[PDB]
């Protein structure tokens, strides 16, 4: 469980001087909060006269095939994870303030688009009074800025 | 004297569109 | 994991669009008040505090209805002109939003909201519930 | 000295008697119903338990009325037809006198509660709340 | 209290012979200002245990 | 020049610099006397891809 500072109110408002008094303001909020934990479980089964007379050792392989799927399976969840008994992500619950882009025209057509324009605007767009910000986004995503062409044919 | 305090359940979601310069176009 | 938050800390409906309730704080030693809307409004609307003693019949049984009266804390810049509690909820509060609220200083034995006169339309839309903190037994 | 109590755990309508109410649980991590009879029962009174998705449409309006599903613990030996859960109010419940209880997994994004077939004549005289709990929203 | 010098003013110019006609010219000004100060005033109150 | 046949008057880059390297280099050296809106003109010019 944690404390949240909401809002800060205001009181200091100016007011002419010949008077001998003052005004309540108002005051802000704390919005004290909480948080759980999840678990993450699941069984196998071996047999005792297969595995024991086998090609080779398969148990261990299994285990290195649990902290794995558990490892991939864990961030997967904490990247877009419903609330339910999984950790809420930051992709699908919608809590971050998304833009989008608008479209562009083709032979009359008007298709969705990602110029250079928007990544330039998008990253220099982030209020400067919260510190520096890395971006993540996909190789792919990447390799499409990269081969970027101007009308002429040049990079 | 009663101190109300009120606070939203569901953050509707929102969309900004990320306008951006048109192509530069001569004034004439 | 979800903790059985009934066995403490339990509710009770106060104002179902159009009954009152006599709910009892007789054991619990602390209580608030929860408004949430089913609809949207259209003015401001109030509400009126009130509460009873047990009867002399059967102390277990709701008297009759009686104020009560708004003591001030510092900073108060108004009173009602009776002097008597009451809560309203603001206009333009949409109905996916609960507000909390609750008088400073308890007395009787139950408690009972009911709609300030002229202001009983707006009424049926709004539900409000008691919930508690104590047992003292 | 009582707390305001609304904030930090408050509490929504969930059967007023009349129509059920869905009442949204996402923001807050645990919860639990109030029951409470308002008149002298018949006969067992048991209560079928629902829960709701967000509708496409609109992400945080109800959407169907889906079954929450029974689970079992440790010494369960008697499990109903299936697994759904589905609350009973044994007789002998007279009113001044709340029962409460929950359900161990949460599912979905809020709950409802409904009379079973066969017991909403007894349910007309019965209130049900829940009282969500602390969680960061 | 301040002083502001709106402007300068022309003084009689290049005659080359006498036609007497711009002797004085017309001169500026110099503008006495002023200006007062405000201030806040606010207060806040706690009972005793609330805050204690 | 001709803007969508009207011919309004111009002054464009290409005047400039053609303007002062004409000057005899045998006068001696230079300078040249403007308004400080004019070299504002200047540093303000596009060509028709946009570019400065």
């Amino acid at each position: 469980t944690y404390m949240k500072i909401a809002d800060y109110g205001q009181l200091g408002e100016y007011t002419c001087d010949a008077k001998c008094d003052a005004e309540f303001g108002e005051p802000g909020n704390i919005r004290h909060l909480e948080g759980k934990t999840y678990d993450y479980r699941g069984v196998f089964c071996f047999n005792r006269k297969n595995l024991q007379e086998a090609n080779y050792d398969f148990l261990s392989f299994m285990i290195g095939a649990a902290q794995r799927s558990h490892r991939i399976n864990r961030n997967q969840a904490l990247m877009i994870g419903k609330g339910v008994n999984e950790p809420k992500g930051w992709l699908t619950e919608n809590c971050f303030p998304v833009f989008q882009t608008l479209p562009v025209d083709v032979n009359g057509t008007s298709t969705p688009a990602f110029l250079a324009q928007d990544w330039r605007r998008f990253v220099t767009s982030f209020p400067a009074e919260y510190g520096e910000a890395r971006s993540v986004m996909h190789q792919n995503v990447f390799g499409y800025l990269a081969a970027m062409v101007d009308a002429n044919g040049r990079f | 004297m009663v101190k109300l305090n009120c606070r939203p359940l569901c953050q509707a979601p929102t969309a900004s569109r990320l306008v951006s310069p048109p192509c530069f176009i001569c004034r004439g | 994991m979800n903790f059985n938050v009934g066995v403490d800390f339990p509710s009770f409906i106060a104002w179902d669009g159009e009954e009152s309730f006599p709910v009892k704080v007789d054991g619990f030693n602390q209580f608030g008040f929860t408004f949430k809307t089913i609809a949207a409004l259209t003015a401001a609307t109030t509400f009126n505090i009130f509460y009873h003693e047990p009867s002399d019949a059967d102390p277990c049984v709701p008297g009759p209805a009686i104020r009560v009266p708004e003591v001030p804390f510092c900073d108060t810049v108004l009173l009602s002109e009776d002097g008597l509690a009451a809560v309203t909820l603001p206009e333009t509060v949409t109905p996916d939003s609960f507000c909390a609220g609750t008088v400073p200083c308890m007395n009787g034995q139950w408690i009972s909201i009911a709609p300030a006169t002229g202001s009983e339309t707006n009424a049926a839309n709004v539900q409000i519930t008691v919930t508690m903190k104590g047992a003292t037994r």
